[PDB]
């Protein structure tokens, strides 16, 4: 029983969605209806700086 | 030459040789079975009740 060789996946995959979104989550930019983008791992620093209401 | 044909001298030695080969082949078959992909169910696609595709 040789190791199976599954057929290659069809063209449509999730990879293009994830690559586009993570690229959007960096490198700033200007959105369509708004003013400016903020990269991820940087807006989180703004959140801990300004803080959220507690209790 | 009393109770045996002429060829038996060759056959007897060949038989001993064949016996040793058969013995070695026996141990070989035994080890191959206990390490095969059918005995250990290796590279066998087990059918699932719902046919889930990872």
């Amino acid at each position: 029983p040789f190791t199976p060789q599954p057929a290659p996946v069809t063209g449509n995959t999730y990879r293009t969605y994830v690559n586009d979104a993570r690229t959007l989550l960096n490198s700033y930019g200007y959105t369509m209806e708004g003013k400016v983008h903020i990269p991820i791992d940087r807006a989180m620093d703004l959140i801990v700086e300004r803080g959220l209401p507690v209790r | 030459a009393q109770i045996f044909p002429r060829n038996a001298n060759l056959l007897s030695r060949l038989s001993i040789f064949a016996l040793v080969l058969l013995v070695v082949e026996g141990i070989l078959i035994l080890g191959v079975y206990f390490r095969s992909n059918y005995f250990r169910q290796v590279n066998v696609a087990i059918e699932q009740p719902v046919a889930f595709s990872h």
